[PDB]
Formats: structure tokens, C-alpha cells, sequence
């Protein structure tokens, strides 16, 4: 189950 | 950092992002935010990239190490997951008390403010992750009530298309499947969200479309591995 | 590292590795070697791989931060190039410190012997990439001489199919391309280390031949990019 | 041009 991944700008 | 200007620790922050230096990013970012200005939708943008990376690292350790400890039951592999713990705890305090000092409190601009309330649940989120007794349920709930002070915001004042709302409500829903054993929540709150957006896309732009659909299908994603 | 048990800190490097925390690693390893005693060859494996992620992150890094300055020519992206440089040269300082004190003094068989100076040129060579003048000569030939003793002893007391002779030849041969200028003598060490070991495959085991081979691999790859 | 890459065991 995948959140954001926000890991990336 | 309280000796660098504002500007040059921003700049920082992105050199530190493109040379994929996240734990230097995120000391830079805290000092900006500790230099008491509000931030903008970039910066905003920038702190949460940061911490999310080191954050990203220490569950991602923690994981490994818990599963590891599992599988066993010396001291060494649970000392080692304790120490990766008390580092991902510490991590999650300080961007709460970033948030709490003073970010929150100064976000009267709704796209500012869901910002960080749902930051502020993801972090809660985290801590919950590794969290076993007597705190567990108060780090739930603190969780749950920003999450939810975060959507009814959001609600009443962005599109259903709105990208912050949409990772909002994705995340809102794995914090439900995956930390209240609520999957039927998770799971019609990632319906109802993907629908709304669905009959609001028409009118969006072809760059604003291209950023909700993205976030649709994370949505999608979810309910077909749920379902 | 003092009051944690050797055997602890090797356990722990090992988890660490698992987790891919090769700071921790990094610490957990040079808490074992201050222990004062001989390394085995996993446990010089151990201290190597860690000490290599650590540093190679580093110079990833300064190659980014490099490149944009040399795009730019405020004073931000130099300092922070600084900055990065500073923390890698640390690092070097560091694992060359453990070699001199005192790993390779008491090194006597040619496997420890060959492998701690093969290191020694490999931190020196780590330097010579981010030094400019007064210091970059004398740290190029630090880094020669030491691949040299390692190159002398290897031919003497190592068949030519040795892993830690084909790898300390193959990284001897990029010390002469990247930073001695000398694509000749990389090119001529790169081919010779290349067609001795290919004679001497027929002595070798399964699991052996498979060790020496993804070597002769890595030597190829770099003679058919450089010629 | 690649060293030993090393980073794994
Ligand atoms: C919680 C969260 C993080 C990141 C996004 C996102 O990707 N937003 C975005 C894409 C394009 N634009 C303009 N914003 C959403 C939600
Ligand atoms: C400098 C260096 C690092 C690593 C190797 C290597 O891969 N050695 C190896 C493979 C299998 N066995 C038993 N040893 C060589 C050289
Ligand atoms: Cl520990
Ligand atoms: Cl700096």
C-alpha cells in the first residue's frame, strides 16, 4: 500500500 | 544554521537535493524555517522532500531490522532496532515541532494549512508505525485528528482535483488500512476520492490534468491491492 | 566504540549492511578495528565495503556540486562544494588512519598485506580526485607507491587469477587513467593483468572461476572504453 | 571507467 512518495522537487 | 541568511540555506536545500544529500537538505530546511519567516508553496515543498527522504531511510532500516529481530525470536539485533528507533523517533519530533513552532499556527491560507496538518499526520503517522503500548493509541489519534482537521479544510476549500488534497486523501487512507485496521474506510475513502476527481477533470488544464491524474493513479494502485 | 564488545560491532556491521546504514557500518567497523586486533577476511570485507558506500556517496555528491560550479564560473555552491569536499576528506583521513594504526604494520600475509595497501592507494586516490595544487602531487604518489608495494607483493605471492590481485590491479590501472595521466600505462597493466589470468583459469575451481572471470569482466569493460 | 565497485559483502 503506497503513501505519496513525495521523494522527489 | 543561525548564521547563514534565509536565501542561502533555500539555496542550499536544492543544491543538497540534486546532489541527493537529504539529511544536509533537511538541516538546511529547518534552519530556514527556524528563521521565523512563513514559507512558500516551494519551500514548503523543499522541507517536506527533505525529511521525508530521511525519514524514507530510517523506516525503510527500521523495517529490516524488525524483521530480522522477528525472525529470531544476543541483545545486538534488538539494541540495533532500538537505536535506528530512537533516531526515526527523533526525526518525527522535530519536524512535529517545526510544525508546532510555529508553522501551523501561522497557515492561514488553506493550501498552506491542509499542507502541514497533513504533514503533521504523516509524522504521527511514522511514529505510530513503531510505536507497541500505552502511547500507541494517543500517537493514533494525534494522527487521525490532523488528518481529519486537514480534509474538512480541504473539503471546503480546494477542488476535488487539487493534488494537496488528493495525496491528502491517499495518505488519510493508508493510515487507515494500514494503522487503524479500518481497510473499509481505506478503501471508500479512496473510491469516493478518485470519483470526485474523476467528474472534475474537465476542468483542468493539460498540465493541471497531468498532475491529478498522476496522483488518481496512486489512488488506483491502492484500491486494486486492497480489493 | 569502547565499551560495545568486538564480536558486537561485527554483528551489528553486518546488520547495518542488511539495513544499507553504511555510516553505521562505517562506525560499527572502526569500533572493531580500534579493538586492537588482526582482521579476518570478512571482517577486512566488512570494513571495506563500508568505508567504500560511505565515500562513494561523498564523491557522488561532490561531482554534482562540482559540475555546477564549474556551470557557474554568490558564493553558495562553493561553499557547499567546500563543505562536501571537507566531510570526504575527513572520511579518507579517517579509514588511512586505521591502515597506519596500525592494520598494516601488523599485516604479514599476503592476502592482509596486499589488501590494506591496495586501500591505501584507493583513499589516497579518493583525495587526489578533489585536490588541486601544493598537496595533489604528493598525494598522487602516495597513492602510487602504495598500489606499487601492493603490485610487487601480489605478482610475488598471488596466482594471477586472485581476486584481490585482479582488483587491485584493475583499480591501479584506473589510478593511472583517471589520475595520473598516463591512459597508456592503464590501457598496458588493464590488458597484461587481463591475458595472464585468462592462462591461469584452467587451475581453478567452479566457484572460483566465476570469482576471477566477473573481475577479467570489469578489466574488459575498461579496456574496450578506453580503446 | 570503473573501479572495483566493492559496495556489496
Ligand atoms: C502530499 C503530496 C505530496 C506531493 C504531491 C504532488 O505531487 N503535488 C503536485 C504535483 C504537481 N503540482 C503542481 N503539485 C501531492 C500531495
Ligand atoms: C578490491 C577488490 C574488492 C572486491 C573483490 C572481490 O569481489 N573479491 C572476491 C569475490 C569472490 N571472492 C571469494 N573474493 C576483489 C577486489
Ligand atoms: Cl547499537
Ligand atoms: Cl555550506
Amino acid at each position: 500500500a503506497g503513501s505519496i512518495p513525495g521523494r522527489r522537487s | 544554521m543561525g548564521s547563514m541568511e534565509r536565501a542561502s540555506l533555500i539555496q542550499k536545500a536544492k543544491l543538497a537535493e540534486q546532489a541527493e544529500r537529504y539529511e544536509d537538505m533537511a538541516a538546511f530546511m529547518k534552519g530556514a524555517v527556524e528563521k521565523g519567516e512563513e514559507l512558500s508553496c516551494e519551500e514548503r515543498n523543499l522541507l517536506s522532500v527533505a525529511y521525508k527522504n530521511v525519514v524514507g531511510g530510517q523506516r525503510a532500516a527500521w523495517r529490516v531490522l524488525s524483521s530480522i529481530e522477528q525472525k529470531s525470536n544476543g541483545p545486538e539485533v534488538r539494541e540495533y532496532r532500538e537505536k535506528v528507533e530512537t533516531e526515526l523517533q527523533g526525526v518525527c519530533d522535530t519536524v512535529l515541532g517545526l510544525l508546532d513552532s510555529h508553522l501551523i499556527k501561522e497557515a492561514g491560507d488553506a493550501e498552506s494549512r491542509v499542507f502541514y496538518l497533513k504533514m503533521k499526520g504523516d509524522y504521527y503517522r511514522y511514529l505510530a508505525e513503531v510505536a507497541t503500548g500505552d502511547d500507541k493509541k494517543r500517537i493514533i489519534d494525534s494522527a487521525r485528528s490532523a488528518y481529519q482537521e486537514a480534509m474538512d479544510i480541504s473539503k471546503k476549500e480546494m477542488p476535488p482535483t487539487n493534488p494537496i488534497r488528493l495525496g491528502l486523501a491517499l495518505n488519510f487512507s493508508v493510515f487507515h488500512y494500514e494503522i487503524a485496521n479500518s481497510p473499509e474506510e481505506a478503501i471508500s475513502l479512496a473510491k469516493t476520492t478518485f470519483d470526485e476527481a474523476m467528474a472534475d477533470l474537465h476542468t483542468l488544464s493539460e498540465d493541471s490534468y497531468k498532475d491529478s491524474t498522476l496522483i488518481m493513479q496512486l489512488l488506483r494502485d491502492n484500491l486494486t491491492l486492497w480489493t
